Order: C-alpha cells, then sequence, then structure tokens
C-alpha cells in the first residue's frame, strides 16, 4: 500500500511540527492504525501511534506527544515539544487493522527541521 | 521470507514463525491470506477458512500457527502472509508479520509409449501417454527430427486436481525401420521418450 507524506517539514518557535500522511485505501478501511516513526542513524522510533475507526476522528492518548484529525484517506499529524535535538526524518507507517486482509504502508518519512529557541 | 517446494500432491505446511500461548489467542487476530485473499483467520480464537480452503487446511495452532494445506494444487503456488494482531491498551497493535511462498512442482513423469497389433497388414499402432502434471501438455511425435501426424490426441485437465492427462495414437509400417520419439512440452519444460522398432 502506498503511503504519501511532505517531504520536508521545519517546526514552530515553540516546538510543534505538523505534516498530512495520505494513504491509498485498496478498500474498506473502517480500522486503521497510524504510527510515526523516527529515523535516525537508521534506526527506527516510536513517535506514536493511534487506531481509529474510518469515520471517527483520529485520536491519540494522553500519554500521547502526537495529535490528529482523519479525513478520509488522509491524516493529520501534529508532533509536539520537539526540541532542536530530536530534529530528523519522521515516517509515517500506516497499518489496515480491520477486516482483513491486513495491508501495511510505509511513507518516505518527511524531514523535520526544529531549533531550539536563543 | 522463507520458500517452500513440495510436489503437486504432497503435504505442504507454512510456518508463521511465531506462536501465541493458548491464553492469548482469545485476544489475537490471526490472519493467513495469500496475495490478498483470505485463506482464514482467527478472531475471538473462532475459526474461518475460505472456499477455497475450505476443505484441504489444517490450522496447526499450537505449532508455530502454522497451515497444512493437504491437497496441494498448482495454484497454491504463491506468497503467503501470517499477520498476528494483539489487542493491547487502547486497541489491536501488529504482533507478527510472517512471509512464505510456496512452490509447486508438478512435472509429468517419463511418458509410455505401448504398441498393439491391429488387423491392417503390416500397419502398427503405438500409443504415448503421460499424466498427473502441469501446466498444459503438449505432444509431438518425431521419427527423424520431423514433425508427424498422429491419428488422435486428447488432452484433459482432472477438475479437481488442476492436473493434465495427455494421451496419443499413431501408426506405422512394420516392413521399415523405426525410432520413434514421444515429446512432451509443459511450460518452459519437456519430457519424451523413444519407441524403437528394427526388422
Ligand atoms: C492539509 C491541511 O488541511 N493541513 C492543516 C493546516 O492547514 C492546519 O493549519 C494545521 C493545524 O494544526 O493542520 C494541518
Ligand atoms: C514513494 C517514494 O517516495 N519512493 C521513493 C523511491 O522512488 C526512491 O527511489 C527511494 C530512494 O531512496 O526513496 C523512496
Ligand atoms: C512451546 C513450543 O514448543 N514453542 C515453539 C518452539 O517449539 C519453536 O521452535 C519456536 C520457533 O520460533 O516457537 C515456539
Ligand atoms: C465445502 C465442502 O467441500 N464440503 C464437503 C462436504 O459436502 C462433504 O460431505 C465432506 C466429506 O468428508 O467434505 C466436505
Ligand atoms: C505390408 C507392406 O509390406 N506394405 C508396404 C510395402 O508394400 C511397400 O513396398 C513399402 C514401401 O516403403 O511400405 C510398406
Ligand atoms: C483411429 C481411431 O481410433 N479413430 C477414432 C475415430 O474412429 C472416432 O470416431 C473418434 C471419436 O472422437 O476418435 C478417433
Ligand atoms: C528433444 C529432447 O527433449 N530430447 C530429450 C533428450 O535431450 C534427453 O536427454 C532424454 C533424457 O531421457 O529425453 C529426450
Amino acid at each position: 500500500m502506498h503511503v504519501a507524506q511532505p517531504a520536508v517539514v521545519l517546526a514552530s518557535s515553540r516546538g510543534i511540527a505538523s505534516f498530512v500522511c495520505e494513504y491509498a485505501s485498496p478498500g474498506k478501511a473502517t480500522e486503521v492504525r497510524v504510527t510515526v516513526l523516527r529515523q535516525a542513524d537508521s534506526q527506527v522510533t516510536e513517535v506514536c501511534a493511534a487506531t481509529y475507526m474510518m469515520g471517527n476522528e483520529l485520536t491519540f492518548l494522553d500519554d500521547s506527544i502526537c495529535t490528529g484529525t482523519s479525513s478520509g484517506n488522509q491524516v493529520n499529524l501534529t508532533i509536539q515539544g520537539l526540541r532542536a535535538m530530536d530534529t530528523g526524518l519522521y515516517i509515517c507507517k500506516v497499518e489496515l487493522m480491520y477486516p482483513p486482509p491486513y495491508y501495511l504502508g510505509i511513507g518516505n518519512g518527511a524531514q523535520i527541521y526544529v531549533i531550539d529557541p536563543e | 521470507v522463507i520458500h517452500v517446494t513440495k510436489e503437486v500432491k504432497e503435504v505442504a505446511t507454512l510456518s508463521c514463525g511465531h506462536n501465541v500461548s493458548v491464553e492469548e489467542l482469545a485476544q489475537t487476530r490471526i490472519y493467513w491470506q495469500k496475495e490478498k485473499k483470505m485463506v482464514l483467520t482467527m478472531m475471538s480464537g473462532d475459526m474461518n477458512i475460505w472456499p477455497e480452503y475450505k476443505n484441504r487446511t489444517i490450522f496447526d495452532i499450537t505449532n508455530n500457527l502454522s497451515i497444512v494445506i493437504l491437497a496441494l494444487r498448482p495454484s497454491d503456488e504463491g506468497t503467503y502472509e501470517c499477520v498476528v494482531l494483539k489487542y493491547e491498551k487502547d486497541a489491536f497493535k501488529r504482533e507478527h508479520l510472517a512471509e512464505v511462498t510456496l512452490s509447486v512442482k508438478a512435472d509429468f513423469p517419463t511418458p509410455s509409449i505401448s504398441d498393439f497389433e491391429i488387423p491392417t497388414s503390416n500397419i502398427r499402432r503405438i500409443i504415448c501417454s503421460t499424466s498427473g502434471g502441469f501446466p498444459e501438455p503438449h505432444l509431438s511425435w518425431l521419427e527423424n527430427g520431423e514433425e508427424l501426424n498422429a491419428i488422435n490426441t486428447t488432452v484433459s485437465q482432472d477438475p479437481e486436481t488442476e492436473l493434465y492427462a495427455v494421451s496419443s495414437k499413431l501408426d506405422f509400417n512394420m516392413t521399415t525401420n523405426h525410432s520413434f520419439m514421444c515429446l512432451i512440452k509443459y511450460g518452459h519444460l519437456r519430457v519424451n521418450q523413444t519407441f524403437n522398432w528394427n526388422t
């Protein structure tokens, strides 16, 4: 399954970074799980993840850094509290969980540029 | 990925390369899908085997969640996927992904050329045949690198096994010395057999 996301995004003065991840739903979604991975030194790291039922607002946890909204084959990811030190490539993975068959999609990752204020 | 290669009439086991304790199965979703077609599933610990498999498949749960196909069909060849999702905290997460490829061999056994004596003077009739192979076979008779003309030939496919059976009749004169070769070509493969006659 194909997943597309912006090639580059720079953070904000605060620490907020956003971007849209769009996947190619080959059928009746219903259950989709979205995961944001941070790649660096070729070492992946979960940034956050959430499952939403196609037809509901994508809602992350409280333990969570991210936040987002869904619109069709589109998701509105918003990471927060990013320090210039965690700047890097943020891959966006999408999974079609139910009903089966199961489909997996990995985007190329958006490059997020963050700078720690003076 | 792992590659399994069994012969059309054998049993084939495709391991999920992972397992789930019985205590966990209930809160697990296991999908065995070929290409993106469902082979079978277990959800809420309940089973569901798709038609094409409905009867020749055993879901060996305790043995690495692997499936066992008992009647290998050429179509069974392909890329199988074993997805295991476990509900955790807020919702189902993938606990394991496995990929296996199945290669089914179905070569035709060496053909058998048998002859019979008919009422005709010195006109002899030899029949060539071979079956239980795949894909579709193509027979041809050769004497001296010369494609002959047979009387009758028929090729059929078993509606259940998908396997093919071929057979053909050819007549010749018992006077002259003959050296025939019954060449069968199926796919990028070939297998024949030669029949010899002398005085």
